[PDB]
């Protein structure tokens, strides 16, 4: 009666054996932008199903080596149905998200995984220039659906530890324990509407804390999925398409 | 009973104001004869 959960949202449902808890950041449910809050003058527009609902990414093989990964929100989704036609047409948005990170191993494997969620996550250069200076590239700072891989996942690529990581939303995904890890987010951002485009709010993180072993034998293929879906999301700001 | 013809306002409206305006909401209009968009300047 709680390691049994299913979750539908919109026509997609998704179904577990082997869960843990399901984790609200910060204590709250995403919501509509209240009128006390509101600063546009426009009407916005709220598909409420077409838009909600859980959209998979592709795999990523976890093996021996693996210095763990990284995703933009919302950037994974601007081209991917038709959420990524009502972020392209619209200027503003606003939206919160529920990830679910399914990852299975057999009773004979051993490993964890930590997934968190990081608000306004910044990717650092790597060079040792005081001013010219070394920037990330645009395909690092915003992967798209095939993400990223960290190169120093000790300091998570910001100069910041990944010791202290855990004041963020998070679960463990320990492979003798549970199999997938919720996590439920609301808007985080300090304005009420911002853009989908330039602004990815945060970034969701994989990183193989302790690492894969299996004895001789075992199956060597270790996928790691990542099934994602907006909640309360509303456009507004119509125009012509920008990506 | 002596000479009769010896016998013989504004637009402007101030209104306290602390904010600034609101804005409430719409709908759309299918009907003729009630235009706001044309003016006569």
């Amino acid at each position: 009666s709680d390691r049994v959960a299913q979750l539908t949202v919109g026509n997609s449902s998704i179904t577990t054996q082997e869960a843990a808890n399901i984790v609200l950041a910060y204590g709250e449910w995403p919501e509509y932008c209240p009128d006390t809050d509101a600063t546009a003058v426009d009407k916005p527009t709220r598909p409420d199903v077409s838009v909600n609902r859980f959209y998979t990414l592709d795999s990523k093989m976890w093996q021996e080596n693996s210095t763990g990964w990284y995703w933009k929100f919302p950037d994974v989704l601007n081209k991917t149905g038709v959420f990524g036609q009502n972020a392209q047409f619209h200027y503003l948005y606003r939206s919160g998200f529920c990830l679910h990170v399914q990852c299975n191993a057999s009773k004979f494997h051993q490993g964890a995984l930590l997934v968190a969620v990081i608000p306004e996550f910044v990717i650092a250069g790597r060079g040792s220039n005081t001013k010219e200076a070394p920037h990330p590239g645009f395909t690092t700072t915003f992967p798209g659906t095939t993400g990223a891989t960290f190169y120093d996942p000790y300091v998570l690529d910001s100069g910041v530890p990944l010791s202290q990581a855990l004041i963020y939303p998070h679960q463990w995904i320990n492979l003798r324990t549970n199999n997938c890890a919720t996590v439920i987010v609301p808007y985080i951002n300090a304005v009420p509407f911002d853009s989908a485009i330039n602004h990815s709010n945060f970034g969701l993180i994989v990183i193989p804390v302790s690492p894969l072993k299996y004895s001789s034998g075992a199956t060597t293929a270790i996928p790691i999925t990542i099934t994602i879906a907006p909640l309360n999301s509303e456009f507004g700001g119509l125009r012509q398409a920008v990506s | 009973d002596p000479v009769e013809d010896i016998i013989h306002r504004a637009i402007s409206s101030a209104t306290n104001v602390e904010s600034a305006a609101n804005t409430t909401p719409s709908s759309h209009r299918l009907e003729t004869g009630r235009v706001p968009a044309l003016q006569a300047a």
